[PDB]
């Protein structure tokens, strides 16, 4: 893998998880991350 | 010719006005009594009918049909965010970066 | 979601929406409202915080 | 009486920079070793400003009066002897006048006639106006006045209160900065669009000396003050100018140590706007009633009920020439930018005589027997010849007009 | 003799009546409109011409200039603080201590 | 700082001096202004401790 990750990070990292995204609404009221 | 005014929605007027659309630029709008202003872009949404504006997960307007044609357009809020300026100690130099 | 939330509440205003309190009536009572919107609004902000 | 000089070889006015020049004391508080923000007029530091210089060489054209002016002189000898004040310079509006005399200076409000080149000429003449006019406001105060005079003033007009604030320093603009210091505040309160300045020259021809001034305009800032040990303000700070000034705004402080610091926000401010609206799409045609192929006679009118109508008003000038048009209420001007409940509208026949008895407040037999109008009725009232259709050689007794009747007739 | 109100600034009248001046003593003082409370003591500040009242870093009055001698005056707040009681169980004894 | 800063701020009021407020306006009106001043410099204390 390109990411340089053992396959238990690998599983870890993707366990945890037309139409605009959550994200993008919260940044379109003045709210950055 | 006599106009009267009573207890009614009192729709009888004529033209209110017209003009040309622009899209990918910010700017202002306001349709059909709605004002905003965003940035306007084609809409591959299919809306129903009989539906006009459309609302994301956050209560907020994300579309909007064409009054005069059938026209489904999707507005976004305009860039915008904080600025910053990085610099060194005052007492080694002037000059300054900025960053958006 | 509760900070974007509290922008949709009157809070004991005519409206959420602030131009229309504006465009309704002359300032001697549109400043009150705007009044008791940013007031609303802060603390909000502040129990974010 | 003044003379015009033909010696004048015009040239285009030169632009300066002031760099620091031009802050003032806020107000009348003592302050020790505080930096202080404040937002106030002032002039924006770096800016480009008009250069004046007569030394042949002579003009003195007229500027504006936008907000405030601030006024600087490197000088000798004195050559400036005044200022006026006016958005005309004539005898019709008000002007102001200040002037310098020797050991005096005297301000006044009011209207004087100005030549084509008014001026200041040992020195026993003196022709600035040719005008006896009556004076409001007028006050008489102890005289302000190798290159060694530098005279700068401020001259602010804003709340009824025109102040004045002036300032000597001993010796293009140097590279230095000076605190400017207050004078006088005076109860005028007039506009004033455009001002001019005074000078003295000494006939030989004629001779004039070192003479240059400069003329700036202030604007609404935010500036940061240092005050010294005492009630001095030894440096300014302007931070609408380079981010580094606003880090310093940001932080409060002269010194900025190394990092990153958040200043403000960045946006777009986007140009015109969209006011688009719906086809107007169900249009209720208004030639039927007023191009129908008959009418009706005044006594039984024809009535029309128009709701839930795109009623244009615009396009109604495309029959006969030109005749009765009078609008009631609401102003011919395009008041279609008002939705109304309901529109009736009154079609008859009436000969020429009878036209101006369809009005509120006359006095007719139609207007009492056959159609009366109310006094508050809004609305408009057309009326055009037709005489090639609705007369006939041997006589049209079609239409009818009711000539008595026991009681007038409700609106 | 007219009597007349217009929207002007209305500077005629004059000023009305005054009192004497006490200093070393904490009294409440009127200055041209201004309240204040405080003890007025000789000011060492060098006043220059046009400034009348000084401001300290908290953004309050320090020195005051009186329009009738053309004189500073400091002014400060008179004595205070806080009291504090120190004593033992009630059900013990009744002596108690302050502290100033 | 932040404290000392917080007696400056008129929280939308007509001024932050008292005997000004208690001059200018009839009492019976003018306790709205007080009131907002009073709440503002509690909420300031509220948040600092
Ligand atoms: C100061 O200068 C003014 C301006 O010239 C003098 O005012 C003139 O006085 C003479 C004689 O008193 C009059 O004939 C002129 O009409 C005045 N002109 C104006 C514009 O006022 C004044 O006399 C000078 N000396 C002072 C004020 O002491
Ligand atoms: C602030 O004011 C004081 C007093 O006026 C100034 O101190 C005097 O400065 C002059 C010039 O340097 C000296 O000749 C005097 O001897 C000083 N007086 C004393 C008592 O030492 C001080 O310089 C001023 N601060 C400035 C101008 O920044
Ligand atoms: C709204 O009015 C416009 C006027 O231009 C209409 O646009 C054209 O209308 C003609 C008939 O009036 C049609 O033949 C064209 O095909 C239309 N062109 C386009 C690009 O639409 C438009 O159709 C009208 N819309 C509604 C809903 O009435
Ligand atoms: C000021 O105006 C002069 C006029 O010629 C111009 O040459 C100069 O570039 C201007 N300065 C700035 C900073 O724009
Ligand atoms: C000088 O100029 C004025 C204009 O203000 C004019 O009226 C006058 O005639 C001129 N003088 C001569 C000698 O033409």
């Amino acid at each position: 893998k390109p990411s340089k990750r053992s396959p238990i990070e690998d599983l870890l990292f993707n366990k945890v998880t037309a139409a605009r995204d959550l994200i993008c609404a919260q940044k379109f009221k003045g709210l950055t991350v | 010719l006599s106009f009267e005014l009573l207890h009614a929605p009192a729709t009888v007027c004529g033209p209110k006005k017209s003009t040309n659309l622009v899209k990918n630029k910010c700017v202002n709008f306001n349709f059909n009594g709605l004002k905003g202003t965003g940035v306007l872009t084609e809409s591959n949404k299919k809306f129903l009918p009989f539906q006009q504006f459309g609302r994301d997960i956050a209560d907020t307007t994300d579309a909007v049909r064409d009054p005069q044609t059938l026209e489904i357009l999707d507005i976004t809020p305009c860039s915008f965010g904080g600025v910053s300026v990085i610099t060194p100690g005052t007492n080694t130099s002037n000059q300054v970066a900025v960053l958006y | 979601n509760t900070l974007v939330k509290q922008l949709s509440s009157k809070f004991g205003a005519i409206s959420s929406v602030l131009n229309d309190i504006f465009s309704r009536l002359d300032p001697p009572e549109a400043e009150v409202q705007i009044d008791r919107l940013i007031t609303g609004r802060l603390q909000s902000l502040q129990t974010y915080v | 009486q003044c003379v015009n000089l033909t010696t004048r070889t015009q040239l285009p006015p030169a632009y300066t920079n002031s760099f620091t020049r031009g802050v003032y004391y806020p107000d009348k508080v003592f302050r020790s070793s505080v930096l202080h923000s404040t937002q106030d007029l002032f002039l924006p530091f770096f800016s480009n400003v008009t250069w004046f210089h007569v030394i042949k060489r002579f003009d003195n054209p007229v500027l504006p009066f936008n907000d405030g002016v601030y006024f600087a002189s490197i000088e000798k000898s004195n050559i400036i002897r005044g200022w006026i004040f006016g958005t005309t310079l004539d005898s019709k509006t008000q002007s102001l006048l200040i002037v310098n005399n020797a050991t005096n200076v005297v301000i006044k409000v009011c209207e004087f006639q100005f030549c084509n080149d008014p001026f200041l000429d040992m020195e026993s003449e003196f022709r600035v106006y040719s005008s006896a006019n009556n004076c409001t406001f007028e006050y008489v105060s102890q005289p302000f006045l190798n290159f060694k005079n530098l005279r700068e003033f401020v001259f602010k007009n804003i709340d009824g209160y025109f102040k004045i604030y002036s300032k000597h320093t001993p010796i293009d603009l140097p590279q230095g900065f000076s605190a400017l210091e207050p004078l006088v505040d005076l109860p005028i309160g007039i506009n004033i669009t455009r001002f001019q300045t005074l000078l003295a020259l000494h006939r030989s021809g004629w001779t004039a000396g070192a003479a240059a001034y400069y003329v700036g305009y202030l604007q609404p800032r935010t500036f940061l003050l240092k005050y010294n040990e005492n009630g001095t303000i030894t440096d300014a700070v302007d931070c609408a100018l380079d981010p580094l000034s606003e880090t310093k705004c940001t932080l409060k402080s002269f010194t900025v140590e190394k990092g990153i610091y958040q200043t403000s926000n960045f946006r777009v401010q986007p140009t015109e706007s969209i006011v688009r609206f719906p086809n107007i799409t169900n249009l209720c045609p208004f030639d039927e009633v007023f191009n129908a192929t008959r009418f009706a006679s005044v006594y039984a009118w024809n009535r029309k009920r128009i709701s839930n109508c795109v009623a244009d008003y615009s396009v109604l000038y495309n029959l006969a020439p030109f005749f009765t048009f009078k609008c009631y209420g609401v102003s011919p001007t395009k008041l279609n930018d008002l939705c109304f409940t309901n529109v009736y509208a009154d079609s008859f026949v009436i000969r020429g005589d009878e036209v101006r008895q369809i009005a509120p407040g006359q006095t007719g037999n139609i207007a009492d027997y056959n159609y009366k109008l109310p006094d508050d009725f809004t609305g408009c009232v057309i009326a055009w010849n037709s005489n090639k259709l609705d007369s006939k050689v041997s006589g049209n007794y079609n239409y009818l007009y009711r000539l008595f009747r026991k009681s007038n007739l409700k609106p």
